[PDB]
């Protein structure tokens, strides 16, 4: 996709206040609390039996902060997110299987909690550059099903 | 279909948004049209600019609707009734569209609402504009 | 929500497909495994081959559960109740699936049925299976 | 997408015997009736009241073969549908602004039709390398919006 200087301004000026060993933990336990099917990809995880132990555990923390460091990436690649994302395209798609309206899921969770993060800040221009971008990165993860 | 906690979580956002309902219908839509221009196809009388009276008006009413859907929560068919006919009779909206604004609301409530925007408020807020979003596409024929 | 004419025309591709369903929801797993490989996951201790009795038992299974809600049309979400526990609680399916499986399942009534498949009764039955769909899918916890 | 050579033969064999004056007003007709909304992008072609008005409707029959025609062009560069779709990307995406879903369903209401008119002949891996084709051409028609 194409961000416009405005919105590829929009979307770095937030993402510098990102606190990115949280926001990525909070996305993915929002995933798997909003949408309990998703659970089923992370029988490891362990608890993960109501909201309180999905947020807290450790595990869904740490992924999530691996999550957060491959937006970043494509954040830093917004002309080539494919290229950037063939690597996690194989694995998500080709291994794991997993549906690609999750990936969609996921970039608008993110929305939603970068929202909650930053409020009034998180403007309807600044929401839709990162709709642009998310909806980019499910594209780019998504690829090896096309 | 809606657990008594999810109720719960809704009437309580619903009562934390208090008078500002109408104002943030408003900021949902508009947060639609510049997020999903597709959606924008359906209102081509509406001046969409921000500040715009037209979509002030109408975010109300989109509000209006949503109060109603949780004050007759274990009824929403029943309620939603005339809504679901004109969306899918007349307007012919495609379903979508429903996920679409369902998401921009859900946007709209965590930008101004800190402490209610917990996973589990989030959950609950987002199976009762699904289940909302179910009544209104009921009707096609 | 089924008017009196969909209830009409899926009972009558029903009747039409008669004592060939189960076979026929074998042949819908089928095509939706092929087609849609993704869908494979949920049934690792199957063996997905053709000719599998595996496949063959639980299309009859899918079969057995979509008669008993067009048996039950105006109570499926009774009806259908425990399916949908099983298939969100245990299995854990993921909502777009459904949609998958109901293509493949008018997809296979189409290949079988050239007379009972017209426009409006392919209208009929796509609303019966979202109708089937919705219940299954509204156990999300 | 990438067809198998048994997939690009189960697709080429049963090309070859599609009536390409009548599949595609069939499968338009039949995304009208059976998807209702799509109805608003056809106010001009008249008489829609019923499924027989809406599968006897001259335009809608005309028009299908349009569709067909580009379904066509696509089997024809099944590796390189992307350049063959970017001028119908431009049209329904950005000047009509369809929803991309709607370019799956009628890809699987043409699947329904070949179903309907091959019967045992539309068999599983048929149907699968269609199902690789209509996503496919989805795919580049909603490229525009990616
Ligand atoms: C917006 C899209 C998403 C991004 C950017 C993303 C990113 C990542 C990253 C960076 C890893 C770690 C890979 C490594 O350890 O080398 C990964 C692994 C994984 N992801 Fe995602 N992911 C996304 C969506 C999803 C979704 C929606 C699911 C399932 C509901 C999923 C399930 C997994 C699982 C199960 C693993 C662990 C793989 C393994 O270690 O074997 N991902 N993802
Ligand atoms: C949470 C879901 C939604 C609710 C609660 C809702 C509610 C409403 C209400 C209360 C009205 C006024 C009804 C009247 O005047 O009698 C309305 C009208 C309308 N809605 Fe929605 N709606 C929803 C989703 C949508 C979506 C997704 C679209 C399209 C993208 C849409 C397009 C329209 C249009 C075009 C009108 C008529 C505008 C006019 O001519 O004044 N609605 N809606
Ligand atoms: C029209 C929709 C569907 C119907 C009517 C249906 C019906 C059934 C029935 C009757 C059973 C057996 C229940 C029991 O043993 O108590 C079952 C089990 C199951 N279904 Fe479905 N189902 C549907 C869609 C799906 C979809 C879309 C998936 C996944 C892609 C799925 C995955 C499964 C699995 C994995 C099992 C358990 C298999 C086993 O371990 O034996 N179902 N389904
Ligand atoms: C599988 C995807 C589809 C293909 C291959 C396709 C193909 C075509 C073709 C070849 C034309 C004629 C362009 C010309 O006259 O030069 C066209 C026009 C058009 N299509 Fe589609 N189409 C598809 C899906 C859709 C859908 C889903 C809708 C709406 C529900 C839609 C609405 C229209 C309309 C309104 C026109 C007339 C445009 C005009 O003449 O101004 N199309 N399409």
């Amino acid at each position: 996709v194409h961000l416009t200087p405005v919105e590829k301004s929009a979307v770095t000026a937030l993402w510098g206040k990102v606190n990115v060993d949280e926001v990525g933990g909070e996305a993915l336990g929002r995933l798997l609390v909003v949408y309990p099917w998703t659970q089923r990809f992370f029988e490891s995880f362990g608890d993960l039996s109501t909201p309180d132990a999905v947020m807290g555990n450790p595990k869904v923390k740490a992924h999530g902060k691996k999550v957060l460091g491959a937006f970043s990436d494509g954040l830093a690649h917004l002309d080539n997110l494919k290229g950037t994302f063939a690597t996690l395209s194989e694995l998500h798609c080709d291994k794991l299987h997993v549906d690609p309206e999750n990936f969609r899921l996921l970039g608008n969770v993110l929305v939603c909690v970068l929202a909650h993060h930053f409020g009034k800040e998180f403007t309807p221009p600044v929401q839709a550059a990162y709709q642009k971008v998310v909806a980019g990165v499910a594209n780019a993860l998504a690829h090896k099903y096309h | 279909v809606l657990s008594p906690a999810d109720k719960t979580n809704v009437k309580a956002a619903w009562g934390k948004v208090g008078a500002h309902a109408g104002e943030y219908g408003a900021e949902a839509l508009e947060r639609m049209f510049l997020s999903f221009p597709t959606t924008k196809t359906y209102f081509p009388h509406f001046d969409l600019s921000h500040g715009s009276a037209q979509v002030k008006g109408h975010g109300k009413k989109v509000a209006d609707a949503l109060t109603n859907a949780v004050a007759h929560v274990d009824d929403m068919p029943n309620a939603l009734s005339a809504l679901s006919d004109l969306h899918a009779h007349k307007l012919r909206v495609d379903p979508v569209n429903f996920k679409l604004l369902s998401h921009c609301l859900l946007v709209t409530l965590a930008a101004h609402l800190p402490a209610e925007f917990t996973p589990a408020v989030h959950a609950s807020l987002d199976k009762f504009l699904a289940s909302v979003s179910t009544v209104l596409t009921s009707k096609y024929r």
